[PDB]
């Protein structure tokens, strides 16, 4: 058995050691601290509002999912009611960001297996996406923009009607690029009946998001724990029969247009109102108020120096990330910090996949499994 | 594995129901159909116009809720915007601020050494959320590019202070702001 | 108001020897139990036909330095047939061989590893191999509240001298310490 | 003269406090005024009330305007 | 055209990606044709103002605590019966197989 | 803090105050398309195998009248 | 009639044997809790549902019927879970926890604290 090595496309920064025989990859192990911060560590020595951008950092393709469950999070634990506008558009940007990361992963796994032109042209969408972004609040990537209680600032006028022209170009854009790749031969005999999964390992190892509901088990957040305005918003949750690469791929296909289905339904009922907050003491007042009120300016001060406290209870958050359940376990007590926020990306689920899942392969396929399993070493260390 | 072979049988057993069936698919995988469909889309977008932005001549398109570049704005007056109360160095969340002030010799405070080591710097907006005056801000260049470390450590205000160069267009999109935020 | 089922079920039928506190909250369900059972009451669990938990999502450490039992070892884990979530929750000292759980869920070596090195909590069975997170030779186990968040020995450079070194930690403008804090 | 030679460098162009004290008072005619300038937002420096019965000018704590009585 | 022929190419209901900017773009974002004043308020709270009554926050009920001995845990065990239902609920959920061109007539969403 | 901030101008009370312009215009903007739908119309069995087949027929003929015209 | 096509996922595999199986299955782990375990809770519980879920098996004997009326996924998830069952029982058994010594505290905790109802919570199954 050799002792092969992998240090590589730019699919993240991972180290693959396999023990190998012949062309079958009979053990694969990754190692996986070559790029770690000490993000609780620096939430623990950081605050509430201070930390939100490390929960934008974290899962650097869907960079929004994370700031909406970290919100949840603390709601959660501080009975603060949120406006109808701001669920509806929170929704709207939570299923953008799904697609943003639909395109990335989908693409960049058929760079992985060959293909170049759906890379190009999924990029495309992704700048007209993040140009979304940037005019609503912030730069392309990394917009903090969804604090705790609503959203920071509204968002301007026409930015609707963009979002249907897009909307019917993006119906478009799927229909050429699933014609490219789904009947391709070489696709199809690269990509079928590689890395399949049992239910009942899927399950053991703990698996979440598409790669759970890639072998059968129909379940998702958004169904189940529907946080958010979700019922409002019927949509379909597509499921695969028999758990493999292929089947994960067309699941990430209708899961990219059911999101379209929910990024249609929102602006057809976004409920024209306040954002984000009544109370001036879980989110600051807005500028007018600061400059011409006087405890206006008593409470942004207070707001922006020490935050807001939360009580002493511990909590479980769980989102729908788009690759998985994205968990945030929070044990504040009293005081305006954050007392151990812990992350559980569902990366380490995963990788710990890939290694049993990659037996009995070749080399090509375990690169094909790498794809399929959408990896950020990002969020899988932090 | 004996259930697969069972279950190849039945799905040969189903597509093969009659001849055209057979052959239909039999000489659909013997010319290449899907292949040829495959490369006629793409000489279609060969074709087809391109993006290519053209950088140096036409840049992109931005929005006037942008962060780049920081400023620190004044008055009309000439005189200085910010007034030390330590709030943006409070917020900063990678506490990139450094800031110290004293009273001045005609009474009014202001603020003697203020510098952002613009790499620790990370931009997330805060800042001009902070400012109860407005003082900071960010304005919409993203060009400095330095080659030295140094620089994008902006110094004691005084490079701050240059934002003002900008004074006019941070002006324009301050305006387009002051309705909803 | 979203699992209160599985949860009566599950303490009104459990072998009440082994279980130490119940918190029917609405944040979240607590079974605190006592670190020599906790293998026994998960085997239950996972296995009863009613309450099958099946997937373990997280296996996470908490750190109170203030306590005479030091750390605080918490298993969250859900039960996908019958949409219910709770978290067993176990106290954990310095040095105390705790069961490991990879026998039934094998999706905890790469978390019980993670809580062993970011914490020190060990691990009696298989799951406790060498660290992951953190890089390599550590000196201490940087997750607890004496750690600092600087480190110890952190600075590491190149040396043309050989190639390149790790020495103490020299680093320039010192973290500040912010107090915010508020009495009423 | 200190403070402007601690921060500003150039020494060139007039530094802040000069312009300030370049821009003369205002006289306005009745005993209390409020600073911001021409907007109440986009412009900050919130409502500064400031009494005006000295026969000396009252400096406003932001953007010093120096603020005068007119008549007796 | 000579690909045209099959395709998404040769649907009418086939967009392309190329938005002209009269188009896509006729309004920059930041001198609008409009003035929105965002509601920041309800009306009620802007002239009542009343904070705990909204700050129902902080107005939690206390934690309960109690303890159990032998003799609690015997009688909660003998009184404590099954029943053929409500054990729990189980939560099933299966496949379907549905097409694709359903709903709205494969349209609304 | 929010009567002439939000509208100064006229109403006699608090209702009725402000103007948002904030979403969508009355309609929805349209019904739009989310299934796929590639259409399959080029020639399918028979037209494609005649094709080859008389085509390879017909050079061959023609190769067979070249041959004698070289020879 | 209808045998079965697949049970839709992919760990599961169909079997015809569904009814005899679930007899076997249920006389065996009836029997296993009648003798061996103290009559306590998790017996006194395993004997009702298991007593009754071979009650209605052997009545309905369709298993279309009986999936439709018992009120649970598949034949082969339940299937499943009485082996998994069983199974318990046997360590169960092997490391006999019963019976409470003394000296013992189970703190019942409770608070009600009130969460709003824009947070994931498993919503209970109708
Ligand atoms: S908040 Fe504004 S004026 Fe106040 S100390 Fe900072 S930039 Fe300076
Ligand atoms: S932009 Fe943010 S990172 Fe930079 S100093 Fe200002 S508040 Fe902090
Ligand atoms: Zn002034």
């Amino acid at each position: 058995n050799f002792t092969s090595n992998f240090g590589p496309a730019a699919h993240g920064v991972l180290r693959s050691v396999l023990e190998m025989n012949g062309e079958v990859v009979e053990r694969a192990e990754p190692h996986i601290g070559l790029l770690h911060r000490g993000t609780e560590k620096l939430i623990e020595y950081k605050t509430y509002l201070q930390a939100l951008p490390y929960f934008d950092r974290l899962d650097y393709v869907s960079t929004m999912a994370q700031e909406h469950a970290y919100s949840l999070a603390v709601e959660r634990l501080l009975n603060c009611e949120v406006p109808l506008r701001a669920q509806y558009i929170r929704v709207l940007f939570c299923e953008i960001t799904r697609i943003l990361n639909h395109l990335l992963a989908l693409t960049t796994h058929a760079m992985d297996v060959g293909a170049s032109t759906p890379s190009l042209w999924a990029f495309e969408e992704r700048e007209k996406l993040l140009e979304f972004y940037e005019r609503v609040s912030g730069a392309r990537m990394h917009a903090s923009f969804i604090r705790p209680g609503g959203v920071a600032q509204d968002l301007p006028l026409g930015l609707c009607r963009d979002i249907d022209s897009f909307t019917q170009q993006f119906a478009s854009r799927i229909d050429e690029l699933e014609e490219m790749l789904t009947g391709n031969r070489i696709w199809k005999q690269r990509l079928v009946d590689i890395g399949t999964v049992t239910a009942q390992q899927a399950k053991d190892w703990g698996f979440s998001g598409v790669m759970l509901r890639g072998p059968g088990v129909c379940w998702d957040l958004r169904r189940a724990a529907p946080y958010d305005v979700y019922d409002q918003l019927d949509f379909d949750v597509p499921v695969g029969t028999r758990g493999d690469c292929y089947d994960r791929y067309c699941i990430r296909i209708e899961e990219m247009r059911q999101s379209m289905r929910i990024i249609w339904q929102c602006p057809n009922k976004i409920p024209s109102g306040m954002i984000k907050a009544d109370d001036r003491k879980l989110c600051p007042p807005s500028r007018c108020r600061m400059k011409l009120s006087m405890e206006s300016s008593i409470h942004h001060f207070e707001l922006y120096t020490e935050g807001f406290s939360v009580p002493a209870p511990s909590t479980y958050t769980a989102v729908e990330a788009p690759k998985g359940e994205f968990g945030v376990f929070l044990v504040s007590n009293g005081s305006n910090r954050p007392y151990r926020c812990k992350i559980r990306a569902p990366g380490f689920a995963h990788l710990q996949g890939l290694d049993f899942m990659s037996k009995h392969h070749m080399l090509a396929d375990v690169v094909t499994i790498i794809g399929t399993q959408d990896i950020v070493s990002g969020e899988v260390d932090r | 594995t004996k259930l697969e072979d069972e279950q190849r049988e039945q799905l040969a057993k189903e597509i093969s129901k009659d001849w055209s069936s057979v052959f239909e698919r039999s000489i659909n995988t013997l010319f290449l159909t899907e292949m040829v469909r495959g490369l006629m889309l793409t000489l279609k977008y060969f074709f087809e116009t391109k993006v290519t932005i053209n950088y140096p001549f036409e840049k992109g398109p931005l929005s006037p809720r942008f962060r780049g570049e920081h400023a620190l704005r004044r008055y009309p007056t000439g005189e200085e915007r910010c007034i030390a109360c330590k709030l943006c160095e409070a917020i900063c969340p990678a506490q990139a601020i450094t800031i110290e002030a004293e009273e001045r010799e005609d009474g009014s405070r202001r603020t003697t050494r203020y510098d952002i080591d613009m790499t620790k710097c990370i931009y997330c907006g805060f800042c001009q959320e902070a400012c109860p005056v407005d003082a900071i801000v960010e304005g919409p260049n993203f060009e400095f590019a330095t080659e030295t470390h140094e620089e994008l450590l902006y110094d004691k205000e005084k490079l701050l202070e240059n934002g003002d160069r900008w004074e006019t267009e941070i002006a324009e999109n301050l305006r387009s702001e002051s309705l909803y935020r | 108001m979203d699992n209160q089922s599985i949860f009566k079920y599950s303490w009104e039928t459990l072998p009440k020897k082994w279980v130490k506190k119940m918190e029917r909250s609405e944040h979240g369900n607590r079974f605190d139990t006592k670190t020599d059972y906790l293998f026994q009451l998960l085997c239950f669990l996972k296995l009863h036909t009613y309450t099958r938990v099946q997937v373990l999502i997280d296996i996470c450490g908490v750190d109170y330095p203030s306590r005479k039992r030091r750390f605080e070892v918490v298993y969250n884990l859900l039960s996908t047939r019958y949409n219910s979530r709770i978290r067993v929750q176990t106290s954990a000292d310095e040095v105390t061989r705790i069961s490991s759980v990879v026998s039934l869920f094998p999706s905890a070596g790469w978390w019980e590893r993670e809580v062993w090195d970011m914490f020190g909590v060990s691990s009696i069975n298989h799951p406790d191999l060498r660290r992951i997170l953190t890089d390599y030779g550590f000196e201490g186990h940087p997750l607890r509240k004496d750690f600092p968040l600087s480190g110890y020995v952190e600075v590491r450079y190149d040396d043309p001298e050989k190639r390149v070194v790790s020495e103490p930690i020299e680093m320039t403008q010192e973290f500040r310490y912010f107090d915010f804090a508020s009495p009423w | 003269s200190n403070h402007t030679a601690k921060w500003m460098q150039d020494t060139s162009k007039k530094s802040p406090m000069e312009l300030i004290n370049e821009v003369p008072p205002i006289k306005v005619e009745g005993r209390i005024v409020a600073c911001e300038g021409d907007t109440n937002p986009a412009l900050g420096h919130p409502i500064e009330f400031i009494c005006l019965d000295l026969p000396e000018p009252a400096v406003c704590k932001y953007c010093g305007l120096r603020y005068v009585q007119d008549h007796h | 055209k000579p690909w045209e022929i099959t395709g998404p190419c040769a649907d009418p209901e086939y967009r392309s990606a190329v938005p002209l900017a009269t188009e896509y773009r006729l309004q920059c974002p930041a001198t609008t044709k409009e003035k929105p004043c965002i509601p920041n308020s309800l009306p009620e709270t802007v002239y009542d103002i009343k904070y705990f009554s909204r700050d129902q926050r902080r107005n939690r009920p206390p934690i309960r605590r109690t303890v159990l001995k032998k003799a609690d845990v015997e009688k909660l065990a003998k009184e404590q019966t099954f029943a053929v239902s409500d054990f729990p609920p189980v939560y099933l959920n299966s496949a379907v197989e549905e097409d694709i061109n359903a709903i709205g007539g494969g349209y609304q969403g | 803090t929010e009567a002439y901030i939000r509208n100064k101008p006229g109403m006699v009370s608090v209702k009725d105050m402000p103007v948002l312009q904030d979403g969508p215009p009355p309609g929805g903007f349209a019904p739009v398309r989310f299934a796929r739908r590639i259409p399959n119309k080029g020639p399918s069995a028979v037209a494609i195998f005649l094709a080859a087949f008389g085509t390879f027929s017909w050079g061959m003929y023609q190769v067979g009248q070249g041959n004698k015209i070289r020879r | 009639a209808k045998v079965k096509a697949s049970t839709g996922i992919v760990g599961l595999e169909v079997v015809p044997n569904a009814r005899e199986v679930l007899i076997g299955l249920y006389s065996k782990t009836l029997k296993e809790i009648q003798k061996v375990p103290e009559d306590e809770g998790y017996r006194k519980a395993v004997e009702s549902f298991t007593k009754h879920r071979l009650s209605v098996c052997k009545e309905e004997e369709d298993w279309e019927a009986i999936e439709k009326r018992l009120g649970c996924g598949q034949v082969e998830e339940l299937i499943e879970e009485a082996q998994d069952e069983l199974k318990l029982i046997s360590y169960m058994i092997e490391w006999d926890p019963w019976g409470v010594p003394d000296d013992y505290e189970c703190e019942v905790i409770e608070n009600d604290a009130p969460v709003p109802k824009h947070v994931p919570l498993h919503r209970p199954p109708p």
